[PDB]
RNA sequence: AGAGUGUAGCUUAAAAGCACCCAACUUACACUUAGGAGAUUCAAUUGACGCUCUGA
């Protein structure tokens, strides 16, 4: 055949943190939680609070905002780990503890002679086993990394095919589980990049109809 | 009447149907009774998702065999500094769909667990013990 | 042996008088009213998101199919395979702060 | 003894192999839909409607009318979508509809209705009533011109005569008074 | 004049000289006044631009009232004063319906046939 | 993404009102569930 | 560079009928009730903007 037989893989952390709520959103939140309030019933707490002011009325004509203080200064003491992961980070979009609501994709820098740019992590075809080995092969053929990880399924995700005899590209998917990259200061630029910032290193046909297969939701 | 080309005009019981466990399909494939569990802490969230999974299986034509919760566990949390408390529920909504081609999977799964929400864990499991 | 807590319980008897302020006003009324209207259109606009993200993702694979039959029919009979190895699948939702 | 169907037979054409994977009618109204269009299908058997309908000619009734008025259909469209769209617009007119509060003026809505839709409104009653039948032998005429007939009863009273409106004779004793928008230059005749 | 009597293991009855018809679709509201023929002596429908450029909405429970008034006014000046309502129960008890009933009522039309002279 | 199924009340005819509580895991991550007690943060030890 | 072309998701529909979305009901679905958002790529059959397909 006039082609060559090459797997990738799309290797995604999951998003860690919560997005943010839109303004549209955030007017339910309050409306939601205001009919919440509005029909329900028997809180044990408003209970405690109502009947403790009816004696405390007896016992003056003759609590429980105490332990809500209480609760009140010890959140107060309680600082949130922050979620600005951009200002933990500036722009090193090489780390995997940049933007934590979206979905981060890895991306090496990689040298050939169509094209010395980045590209999805690359292997070959031996006749010896499946697409989706060549895919976890590429998991022990990048640069040092306890990436733990699990592979979707067996079936491609992507044709994106170059004639140069001809790279036919055979995009696969997986989901990072766990795992880290050894040497942080790692030679080959592996960059976690998202869906709007692929076009600062995917171009067109054969890397930039990517954005079929990555979904940002 | 029999002898007439208009015979049958009235059968009804060949359009209605009265009277699948591990099922593959060989050269093709396709998983078996798989059901869907979705625990969390918040019974609101919980159900909220359950209910996200089974429309999105009727509008993605998955066939959904039953939506059955699983029984609430209570679990009381005690720190000292006896202990004090903090008693916690974990409510669990299972939708146990039944025909999920092997290609589809990997959209279905992507998609579930994308809008995943905050506090809620997805374990897929095939029905063979939980009962 | 089911039982589940889809059951009230008898707390719930005669206190319900927390809020004893159904009434409320014709402002309220409208901008409740008004706010699940713009809920309608923004839902409908996230199931068209959704449903173009299935519709594309589905696509790529059907392509994958037509550029595999391009090919060899050997690696497409693994390309169909119920690859018993991912099912048990576990995935945590995403939390409010990082650990 | 058993004889082929003389052509399709009703509940053929659904593949009884994917039942369960076939789309079924949830609901009456949906049936119902169904059933009535299947109802108005001409069949190849003996039907209710064949022993009891109107077996007319299909000599595709004849017009003997003055010719259809022209329009411009993507002006009236653009303006049609204009003013729905100034409707809309006003905050109100949503308040009364969700107050269910709102109202339409009937006034208006006849005339406009006299001059967009009442000619061939008219017509179906005309054909209802069995007046080309009787007049015509069946030939059709949509009344392109608003004939406007009343009866002067009393001093201030007029008794019109619409479409199939009942007037007494003590109403009708005398001659009606009529008026048909016309440019000059055209004859015409009345006839009762 | 006979009313089609029978068909009393089917629905709707045939039994009437003039029955109201009220078809809602997603988009519109249309209200018919029909011979036991299938001949349609009046009709008002939400498709007419006669009743969408005073209406908001052609869907809603003041179209179903709106074309209520508007059909009233057609049969009384046709002549219908008396039909058969055939609904079904959840249209009876839906209030877009009854709010149509309640306007051909008011407009004049009484929904309840007179019955047959058979001697 | 997870915004879909997140907004959601109490779907109950008899329940009581559950105030937002933020739950710290272990590993330091907070998550909003619903407690019977105004205590604005509950630890998991 | 050249062809199939061109009504919102679909229609040997002509501004329609279904699909679709949120609330109430339902464990949920379904039904039902109330609401909701929408389309004719542009100039007097061709002419010139957008998708797909083919090649360099």
């Amino acid at each position: 055949s006039p082609w060559r037989l090459l797997g990738a893989l799309c290797l995604q952390r999951p998003p860690v943190v919560s997005k943010p709520l839109t303004p549209l959103q955030e007017e339910m939140a309050s409306l939601l939680q205001q009919i919440e309030i509005e029909r329900s019933l028997y809180s044990d707490h408003e209970l405690r609070a109502l009947d403790e002011n009816q004696r405390l009325a007896k016992k003056k004509a003759d609590l429980a905002q105490d332990l809500e203080d209480m609760w009140e200064q010890k959140f107060l003491q309680f600082k949130l780990g922050a979620r600005i992961t951009e200002a933990d980070e500036k722009n090193d979009r090489t780390s995997l503890n940049r933007k934590l609501d979206r979905n981060l994709v890895l991306l090496v820098r990689e040298k050939f002679g169509d094209q010395d740019v980045w590209i999805l992590p690359q292997a070959e075809w031996q006749p010896g086993e499946t697409l989706r080995g060549t895919a976890e092969r590429t998991l022990a053929t990048l640069s040092e990394n306890n990436m733990e990880a699990k592979f979707l399924g067996n079936a491609p995700c992507g044709h994106y095919t170059f004639k140069f005899l001809g790279a036919k590209v055979f995009f696969f998917k997986a989901l990072l589980l766990t795992g880290d990259f050894s040497q942080a200061g790692n030679k080959g630029h592996h960059v976690w990049v998202t869906k709007d910032e692929l076009g600062d290193y995917l171009k067109p046909k054969y890397l930039a109809q990517v954005r079929r297969f990555v979904s940002d939701l | 009447y029999k002898t007439k080309p208009t015979h049958g005009i009235g059968k009804y019981k060949h359009l209605i149907k009265a009277e699948v466990r591990a099922i593959n399909l060989g050269t093709d494939y396709e998983y078996g009774v798989l059901n869907i569990h979705l625990t969390a802490y918040d019974m609101t969230l919980a159900e909220s998702y359950a209910q996200y999974v089974h429309n999105l299986c009727n509008s993605l034509s998955i066939k959904v065999e039953e939506s059955y919760a699983m029984p609430t566990k209570t679990i009381e949390v005690l720190q000292l500094q006896m202990l004090l408390d903090s008693v916690l529920t974990t409510h669990e909504r299972v939708v146990q769909i039944s025909g999920l081609s092997a290609t589809f999977a990997e959209i279905f799964l992507e998609i579930i667990q994308s809008s995943l929400p905050e506090g809620v864990r997805l374990s897929v499991k095939e029905h063979t013990e939980e009962d | 042996i089911p039982i589940e807590d889809f059951i009230t319980p008898l707390k719930f008897l005669d206190k319900a008088r927390e809020r004893p302020q159904v009434e409320l006003t014709f402002e309220e009324t409208e901008r409740r009213a008004l706010l699940l209207k713009k809920w309608s259109l923004y839902k409908q606009q996230e199931r068209k998101m959704e449903r173009d993200t299935i519709r594309a993702m589905l696509e790529a694979q059907q392509e994958a199919l037509e550029e595999l039959q391009l090919e060899s029919p050997k690696l497409h009979a693994e390309a169909i395979k119920r690859d018993p190895n991912l099912f048990p699948f576990e995935k945590e939702g995403p939390h409010y702060t990082p650990p | 003894r058993r004889t082929p169907p003389l052509g399709p037979m009703p509940n053929s054409d659904i593949d009884l192999s994917n039942l369960e994977r076939l789309e079924k009618y949830r609901s009456f109204d949906r049936y119902r839909r169904r059933a009535e269009q299947e109802a108005q299908a001409p069949h190849w058997w003996r039907t209710y409607r064949e022993y009891f309908g109107e077996k007319t000619d299909p000599k595709e009734k004849i017009d003997i009318g003055l010719p259809p008025p022209k329009v411009s259909r993507t002006q009236q469209l653009l303006e049609r979508k204009q003013a729905i769209q100034e409707l809309r617009a006003n905050v109100e007119e949503e308040r009364a509809a969700r107050l269910r509060t709102a109202s339409v003026p009937l006034d208006a809505v006849r005339a406009e209705w006299e001059r967009t839709c009442g000619p061939y409104h008219k017509q179906r009653l005309a054909e209802y009533y069995g007046l080309y039948r009787d007049l015509f032998h069946g030939a059709t005429f949509v009344p392109r011109v608003p004939l406007h007939v009343a009866y002067a009863v009393g001093e201030d009273d007029l008794m019109p005569v619409y479409c199939g409106n009942e007037v007494t004779p003590t109403e009708a004793a005398q001659a009606p008074e009529v008026t048909y928008e016309a440019e000059e230059g055209s004859l015409w005749t009345l006839l009762l | 004049a006979r009313k089609e009597r029978g068909w009393r293991t089917v629905f709707p009855s045939r039994e009437f000289w003039h029955r109201l018809r009220v078809i809602r679709t997603q988009h519109h509201v249309e209200a018919l006044v029909e011979h036991q023929n299938g001949k349609v002596v009046v009709s008002a429908s939400t498709r007419e631009w006669a009743i969408k450029k005073h209406l908001y909405s052609t869907r809603n429970v003041v179209a179903c009232e709106s074309i209520g008034r508007v059909l009233a006014q057609r049969c009384l000046e046709a002549g219908i004063n008396f039909m058969v309502y055939q609904p079904t129960p959840w249209e009876a008890a839906s209030d877009s319906m009854k709010r149509l009933q309640s306007a051909m009522t008011e407009g004049g039309v009484v929904l309840r046939e007179p019955q047959r002279i058979y001697e | 993404d997870s915004s879909r199924a997140s907004l959601t009340r109490v779907h109950r005819q008899a329940y009581a009102r559950l105030y937002p509580v933020l739950l710290v895991k272990q590993d330091g991550s907070t998550i909003h569930i619903r407690y019977r007690e105004p205590r604005r943060m509950l630890a998991m030890p």
